[PDB]
């Protein structure tokens, strides 16, 4: 009686939302970008080859100085790389080898990681003893850790295999805010430039926009035919791309709340692993299971170029804050830099 | 020659780090990684107790071999999103409770719990991530199983089994049913063993099944097989 | 099963909020992304504008 | 973090003596160690250096061959053997830790040092612009120094260091690489340079800012210290 | 001279084939750091032995055979001694590979857990070379039983059947027995522990081929030298058959980097990265 009433009402609200979205779809992004000149054939070459890992690499993140970067591999060690000289700065032994995510703090003072242990470990790099140590262990997730990103030296956002996402206070070590609503495992998240909003993708083929201060879902996005793995905010903070097992990247707009462009090719028979944007946002770089990475024109949706040189699936990607280089990681235990 | 005084010391630090990463890798390649699986009440507790958050790590040494067991039975998340992390383990230990032939799954609308364990075994065996990894099947609760079969026939689980309710025949039929799930018999082998709460001969069986796997993998790498 | 009733009421309350938000024409948002790229295309990206010199990774 | 030097004492001319230092409160094996001695007259001079791992050692042309440096990482101890002691060897020897990685601050911690008494070149010369500067608390002070060679390396870093040895205390790192302020130092201290001439500014002179300021170049070995600028109250 | 030009071309092709194949194995070892296992080093040693047969030996031989190019007495000893050393080293390397394989199967635990320093591995490789030179080389140099009037380039101890037999024992009979023993034991391990039947048959065939190829190449020449040295001095004009046997020992060098390094899976992976790109 009341259950079916709530269900029909829900579907009525959803039809109303779909109609409201359609009402604003007067034109496609392709029609607007028709007059813009193409990007042309992109060319990038391997400038640095970083070795030292011995297992599958799963995560990597650039530092704010565009010179330092942290890499995570299931061999049990995190490595801080000097991308210019290739000299290792630190080697952090992991208490749990099965990590799948890593973050460099904006201040460069702390590093985070986690995985199947359901714990996010914070490592301090500026200890007076001259060695890295664990600052705090954030526990409370009922599932493997999927992604983590620093808001500040004391606040960090996290996502786990459990549908819940949480905002953590490092000083106290408790969840300041919890986010729920996903019907599937959350795989990745992306913080906005202003650090006031962030999006998260899950295996339910949906993406949700969250408010850090309030904690409510403001917008829900759909359109993917399979699990969403990667997600990245557009440099301006008004759009984000998502990568899926379906082999189709899609661009979503927040203000319009609709999909604007889809990036896919008939020869791509594999899913997406990582997504990133250039400093200008004109280039959309995505990692693919097929031992390569395609560069897509965000405006024209043309695959301008391809990056190759890995012997196994590309696990992670990252562009520097200055846009002078692009790092790539793969299960072959090698990390490379293009330019 | 073109480096400063401080830049020639960072190189030494990086070369000393590269020297400790390889020494640990050479220490992790001489160890046996064992993935542990099992359904509810599958006797996995007794197995781990006799042999010795999310992933649970248990380490032990038997006859100069260092083993590391990885219990993932507590991970309630999507298996296809983290099972690939264990690609390359030496072997997989699968625990099944024989007494489940008359116990329904948590969702009583579904098939028997033994059929659920069989489906899980089929899913984890015929997986693209473990086509080359062998499996070790421990059939738990044999003692109690021998008792219930006298009270409840085995046909409750297998309505097409035309045999006898004796312990030996029922156990052999269950073993055959579980072994027949191997769709890649030309590359994967299954080592079945019967265990109870009082038996302590499981670690030796694991040792033998791991030496056999190591021997066969060495022979295959050389291109002889 | 009041748990499902509460879940459905929460889902309804959530869906109401999404409908409430203001939305803008796709064209306006498309133009804005295009404008951002052009304003920044000349010098900021070194991927589209390869920098003959001053490249650290040379 | 603490360094305790020991082994000093009176020695006959041409004799031998072995100094020892023990580290605590930090990873001794990760830091490189230096020996710096202060003659009876205020002034510093580099003696020797041993890298992390005992893979690189350097000595000064004034003691090389006569002295020897060694370390014991399993016990976090440092040693300095001496032979054919000259009359000029009388000085208070200090132990200094130094770790070299991107963003590190070498010479960050100085020990108390021990005193030793003896019974009766393309080196980059660093010259400070003033030996003593009378100043009272409240105003700013600008110390200056000059280098006989361009310390600005092609990598972009200017290997200039500033130290402050308060009366009866050990030197303290103020600024490293001519641009980075050391940890624990207040914002009163700042520095700049054009490549050959450098300056150290101290705003709002407090009561714990008097003493001899020593400049040091780290472009290459040997390490050369300045003549010292004593801010007297 | 009509027949000779074709012969020269074929002989050069055989030398080129041998050197090219062994160079590829060496290339892979240097390029890939994954090939740092004991087996990989042993394969490299085998490749080095074989590669020089391709360059140093077979070509010096061509003009001297077909074109009767004059040989210096100093040059003769170098060619004799080098050819013998390279061939004996290849046999000894095969025994080493078989022993290592036997060790892995016979004592798997110790094999995996023991860590071998490069010092032990280099010592083993050097020992193979030292023994190989020692068995035949001194005799070519000293205790030469010197021949007169050139006498082509026989080692010079050929006149004596007993010395020829003793050397053949050390470099062929003892090795062939050992390889057979190691291979038979390897088979037994799996056999005493239908898909199992097909794998045992496959294993049997592979071990048999390795022993058989080694035996067929090396044995006919060695047996002939002794049987001739019994009824003659095994010096002077020879039959066409005697020369066919000569080439057979050389042919093993081409087949060896194919049988041992290619069959190994790790090497195949390295080759794919280098060539397929
Ligand atoms: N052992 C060198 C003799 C020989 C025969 N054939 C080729 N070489």
């Amino acid at each position: 009686s009341e259950l079916d009433q709530l269900r029909q009402e829900a579907e009525q609200l959803k039809n109303q939302i779909r109609d409201a979205r359609k009402a604003c779809a007067d034109a496609t992004l392709s029609q607007i970008t028709n007059n813009i000149d193409p990007v042309g054939r992109i060319q990038m070459r391997t400038r640095r080859t970083l070795r030292g890992h011995l297992a599958k690499i799963y995560a990597m993140h650039w530092g704010t100085d565009s010179r330092l970067l942290v890499s995570a591999s299931q061999d049990g060690k995190l490595i801080i790389w000097d991308s210019y000289t290739t000299n290792k700065v630190h080697a952090i032994p992991l208490r749990s080898s099965w990590v799948m995510t890593c973050a460099y703090a904006p201040s460069g003072n702390y590093v985070a990681c986690g995985g199947l242990d359901n714990i996010c470990s914070i490592y301090n790099l500026k200890t007076r003893e001259g060695n890295v140590r664990v600052s705090r262990e954030l526990a409370g997730h009922t599932g493997y850790l999927s992604c983590c990103r620093f808001l500040d030296d004391n606040q960090i956002v996290t996502s786990s295999g459990d549908t819940t996402c949480a905002l953590w206070d490092i000083e106290t070590g408790q969840q300041t805010t919890t986010f729920t609503g996903h019907t599937g495992d959350v795989m990745s998240l992306s913080l906005a430039p202003d650090t006031r909003l962030f999006v998260s993708g899950a295996c339910d083929a949906s993406a949700k926009l969250w408010d850090v201060r309030e904690g409510m879902c403001r917008q829900t996005f759909t359109g993917h035919e399979s699990d969403i793995n990667a997600i990245c905010f557009f440099p301006n903070g008004n759009a984000f791309a998502t990568g899926s097992d379906d082999a189709t990247c899609r661009l979503f707009d927040l203000r319009a709340d609709q999909e604007l462009m889809t990036y896919s090719h008939d020869n791509i028979i594999c899913g997406i692993t990582s997504v990133s944007f250039s400093k200008s946002g004109r280039l959309l770089l995505a990692g693919y299971d097929d031992f390569n990475c395609n560069v897509w024109d965000a405006l024209k949706a043309d695959r301008a170029g391809v990056l190759a040189g890995h012997d196994n699936r590309v696990s992670c990607l990252g562009v520097t804050d200055d846009g002078m280089a692009v790092a790539t990681g793969s299960w072959d235990s090698f990390l490379k830099i293009w330019n | 020659c073109t480096l400063s005084a401080e830049d020639k010391a960072a190189v030494e630090r990086s070369k000393m780090i590269d020297r400790n990463l390889r020494e640990d890798g050479e220490k992790a390649a001489r160890e046996v990684k064992l993935l542990l699986l099992g359904a509810g009440e599958s006797g996995k507790n007794t197995i781990v107790k006799q042999m010795k958050t999310g992933i649970v790590e248990t380490h032990f040494t038997f006859k100069d071999l260092h083993f590391k067991m990885f219990d993932v039975g507590a991970q309630r998340s999507e298996r296809k999103k983290w099972i690939h992390c264990f690609e390359g383990v030496t072997a997989i230990i699968f625990c099944v409770a024989l007494s489940d032939y008359d116990l329904v799954l948590a969702e009583d609308e579904e098939m028997n719990r033994m059929h659920a364990s069989m489906k899980l075994f089929d899913s984890i065996c015929n997986n693209k991530w473990f086509t080359d990894t062998s499996i070790i099947l421990f059939l738990n609760k044999k003692d109690l199983f021998e008792e219930k079969i006298k009270k409840s026939p085995l046909t409750i689980c297998y309505p097409e089994y035309a045999g006898s309710n004796t312990y030996e025949e029922a156990a052999a039929y269950i073993q055959c049913q579980f072994e027949d799930l191997n769709k890649r018999k030309d590359t994967k082998e299954i080592y079945t063993h019967f265990t109870c709460s009082t038996d302590t001969k499981n670690v030796q069986f694991v040792f033998d099944a791991v030496t056999d796997v190591i021997i066969k993998n060495n022979l295959k790498d050389c291109g002889l097989f | 099963n009041t748990a499902s009733i509460a879940q459905a009421r929460k889902l309804v309350e959530q869906l109401k909020m999404e409908a409430n938000i203001d939305r803008i024409k796709v064209s306006k948002a498309a133009a804005d992304l295009m404008a951002y790229c052009e304003a920044h295309a000349k010098e900021d990206p070194l991927l589209t504008p390869v920098p003959a010199s001053e490249n650290p990774f040379r | 973090v603490q360094l305790v030097e020991s082994g000093g004492g009176l020695v006959q001319p041409g004799g031998s003596r072995k100094l020892s230092c023990s580290a605590s409160g930090f990873a001794f094996s990760s830091f490189g160690m230096h020996w710096v001695r202060q003659a009876p007259e205020k002034g510093l001079e580099w003696v020797a250096y041993i890298s992390s791992g005992s893979g690189t050692i350097y000595y000064a042309d004034t003691v090389k061959g006569r002295f020897t440096i060694s370390r014991d990482d399993p016990k976090n101890t440092l040693f300095l053997q001496m032979t054919s002691l000259r009359s000029e060897d009388t000085a208070m020897y200090y132990c200094v830790r130094s770790i070299y990685y991107y963003g590190s601050s070498p010479f960050d911690f100085w020990g108390q040092g021990t005193t030793l008494t003896v019974s009766a070149s393309a080196d980059i010369v660093m010259t400070q612009a003033t030996s003593s500067v009378p100043v009272t608390p409240g105003e700013s002070v600008s110390i200056s120094c000059r280098s006989s060679k361009s310390l600005l390396h092609s990598n972009g870093n200017t290997y200039l260091y500033w130290f402050l040895q308060r009366p009866g205390q050990s030197p303290q790192l103020l600024i490293y690489r001519m641009s980075n302020l050391a940890s624990g130092v207040p914002d009163r201290f700042s520095g700049s340079g054009s490549g050959t001439a450098f300056t150290l500014t101290i705003s709002r002179l407090e009561a714990e800012d008097v003493g001899v300021y020593y400049c040091m170049q780290h472009l290459e070995y040997p390490l050369t210290f300045g003549a010292g600028t004593k801010l007297e109250l | 001279l009509s027949t000779r030009v074709t012969l020269a071309f074929f002989m050069s092709l055989v030398a080129f084939a041998i050197m090219l194949g062994n160079a590829l194995v060496i290339l892979a070892f240097v390029v890939d750091k994954n090939l740092r296992h004991r087996s990989s080093y042993f394969f490299l040693n085998l490749a080095i032995s074989d590669f020089f047969v391709g360059v140093i030996s077979i070509p010096l031989y061509i003009p001297h055979t077909l074109f009767e190019w004059d040989f210096g007495k100093e040059i003769c000893v170098f060619w004799l001694t080098t050819d013998y050393l390279l061939c004996t080293a290849s046999v000894y390397n095969i025994v080493l590979i078989s022993y290592d394989r036997y060790l892995s199967v016979s004592n798997a635990v110790s094999y995996r857990t023991q860590h071998t320093g490069v010092l032990k591995i280099v010592t083993l490789m050097v020992a193979v070379w030292v023994l190989a030179f020692l068995v035949n080389g001194p005799m070519i140099l000293v205790s030469e039983s010197w021949k007169d009037e050139g006498s082509e380039c026989e080692p010079g101890f050929f006149s004596e059947w007993y010395i020829l037999a003793i050397t053949s024992f050390l470099e062929f009979v003892i090795p062939v027995i050992l390889v057979a023993y190691f291979n038979m034991n390897i088979y037994w391990s799996l056999w005493k522990r239908h898909v199992e039947l097909l794998r045992a048959r496959r294993l049997a065939k592979s071990l048999a081929i390795l022993l058989g190829v080694f035996a067929v190449c090396w044995a006919p020449y060695s047996l002939f030298t002794i049987v001739l040295s019994f009824y003659s001095s095994a010096t002077g004009p020879k039959s066409v058959w005697y020369r066919i046997a000569f080439w057979l020992q050389w042919f093993n060098s081409f087949v060896n980097p194919l049988l041992y390094p290619l069959c190994h899976k790790r090497f195949q992976k390295a080759f794919l990265k280098i060539f397929c790109i």
